[PDB]
């Protein structure tokens, strides 16, 4: 029972779980009536929930990957914790190859994960293999990583995944367990039906919504002074400790390094002491620029989209322009409020900004376009856009808007949005933008 | 886990109307497919009309022009508003929800398909 799951845990991994999601899920797979899909993020919680499995089933859990960086460096560590694993890639000398294809070959192999590639796991030089596991009953789990790849709307699609849902449906006596970062939930419709999952699919996907951070546009359009809003929100977000005075930091993003060299300027100017980053930047001078930021001798930093970090007291993010994504906007803005004190996200809306990065999303759509042919990820990528034209120009919760684009349900906002906290200012400010218009 | 459970059935004339109301209950973020079907007495169970999320609807030619389904998107429901009946029209009337997606805000969710309990449609 549960019993065994916290000694395995404890006797080998030498651990309680880091989320009580992550336990959920890993206690699914163990059961192994249904197969599960795992959308976390990169925290890694993810490798748990189907390696402890793997251990407890008296059998082989293989499992797919994409490239072998990612392979790699887990089966070092699966090895240092003294446990049986093993890289099937053509990477591998014919020997090492033909010695693993012999291992697998016998009744009660050394290997119980096994780490292939797509393209072996498709090679008909590697079915029998498969054949003779599956006849064996040998064969515990079927193992998906980065499952998006399987999705032409996923911004990695592999026609090798495409294989894998015949893979799937041969090895049907085992669960399947398919595991991503990042799912839209047209990308996990793709995953549930392409990798043939079978009903009821148990999903774990961890949520967006995060209680201390608190979500708002402005638009540029209706403010006589922006610089000054901008520092005000500054001030508000910054010495939340008055006490200690300028308590925490923040970050303001920008597209353009002159935009940024600008911002930065009228920041100080105003009495808030912001440095730019940007790649226009000497290597050097972003070393400088970083540090300063990073022990608090500066408190705002300003920024393209090439922001270096994992500091904790970031007190506010501040978009001056619209990003290219909803994912961008959700990533960037999140680097507020680690530590979980209350934190400020706030997004500058312009009609022109929008116009202006809407073209340049078009515009470098077209570069690839050119570069290798159409592909449905071009449709995703302007898809990714409106979503945050939507997030910014509809009357609703914020932070239920994000979580409607990647999948969540309702999140608990607890007027932690401008529009949970006043849901007239937010129509006032609309109605005026169309007035506007 | 989910319920489907249907309203606003009972017996009519013919030549008279009735709007049937599908009920979902449960944790549900989107249904890829809701369908109509119907259980006449002694028939093949028919399949009546159906909706996609998004709103694509379509129609066995038995009831096309007669019937129609709706979302109240809002509300979480689906709705077939059966104009113009006939005594062919009798039946249990049940739905499918396939592509059911479901969550929790723990992040516990499940993806599975779902069928109804129906309700009973008598046209004399
Ligand atoms: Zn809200």
């Amino acid at each position: 029972p549960e019993r065994r799951v916290r000694s395995t845990l404890k006797k080998v991994f030498g651990f309680s779980f880091k989320t009580p999601l992550q336990e959920s899920a890993t206690m699914a797979v163990v059961k192994g009536n249904k197969d599960v899909f795992v959308c976390m993020p990169t925290g890694a919680g993810k490798s748990l929930c189907y390696q402890l499995p793997a251990l407890l089933a008296k059998g082989i859990t293989i499992v797919v990957s994409p490239l072998i960086a990612l392979i790699q460096d887990q089966v070092d560590h699966l090895l240092t914790l003294k446990v049986r694993v093993s890289s099937l890639n053509s990477k591998l000398s014919a020997q090492e190859r033909k010695e693993l294809l012999a291992d697998l070959e016998r009744e009660k192999p050394q290997t119980k994960i096994l780490y292939i590639t797509p393209e072996m796991a498709a090679s008909s030089s590697f079915q029998p293999t498969l054949n003779s596991l599956v006849s064996r009953h040998l064969l515990s789990y079927l193992v998906v990583d980065e499952a998006h790849c399987v999705s032409q709307w996923g911004h990695d699609f592999r026609p090798d995944y495409l294989r894998l849902g015949a893979l799937r449906s041969r090895l049907g006596h085992a669960p399947c367990v398919a595991l991503t970062a990042t799912a839209t939930p047209q990308v996990q419709e793709d995953v549930f039906a392409a990798l043939h999952l079978k009903k009821p699919v148990a999903i774990f996907k961890t949520p967006c919504f995060r209680a201390n951070l608190f979500y708002d546009v402005q638009f540029k359009e209706l403010i006589s002074d922006p610089y000054g809003n901008l520092k005000d929100f500054c001030l508000k977000a910054l010495g939340q400790e008055a006490d200690k005075g300028l308590s925490g930091c923040g970050i303001v993003y920008c597209r353009t390094r002159e935009a940024c060299e600008q911002l930065a300027i009228e920041l100080s100017c105003r009495g808030v002491n912001a440095k730019a980053y940007h790649a226009g930047l000497k290597a050097s001078e972003r070393t400088l620029v970083q540090n300063d930021w990073m022990e608090e001798k500066v408190p705002v930093i300003v920024a393209t989209i090439s922001f270096g970090v994992d500091k904790a007291n970031v007190r506010f993010v501040a978009h001056w322009n619209i990003a290219k994504s909803m994912a961008g906007y959700y990533q960037e803005s999140g680097r507020a409020g680690r530590d979980g004190k209350p934190s400020w996200c706030r997004l500058y809306y312009s009609r022109n900004d929008r116009d202006q990065v809407s073209f340049l999303i078009r515009k470098e759509v077209a570069k690839l376009q050119e570069k290798r042919g159409n592909k449905a990820s071009d449709k995703a990528t302007i898809m990714a856009f409106d979503a945050l034209v939507t997030f910014c120009e509809e009357l609703g919760c914020r932070h239920a808007a994000i979580a409607k684009y990647f999948g969540d349900a309702l999140p608990a906002c607890a007027k932690g949005c401008d529009h949970c906290q006043n849901p007239t200012a937010v129509r006032r400010r609309l109605e005026a933008l169309e007035r506007s218009s | 886990q989910v319920q489907l459970v249907e309203n606003g059935g009972g017996c009519v004339q013919a030549t008279g109307s009735l709007r049937l109301s599908c009920a979902a209950s449960g944790s549900i973020f989107s249904i890829n497919r809701m369908t109509w079907y119907r259980q006449a007495p002694g028939k093949e169970r028919e399949w009546v009309a159906a909706i996609t999320s998004g709103g694509s609807t379509n129609y066995a030619d038995s009831v096309k022009g007669r019937f129609t389904i709706s979302r109240d998107s809002a509300k979480g429901t689906v709705y077939l508003q059966m104009n113009s009946l006939k005594p062919e029209d009798t039946a249990v009337y049940y739905c499918e929800a396939y592509g059911t997606y479901t969550l929790a805000p723990t992040g516990e969710g499940e993806y599975d398909d779902y069928w109804g309990q129906g309700t009973q449609v008598m046209v004399s």
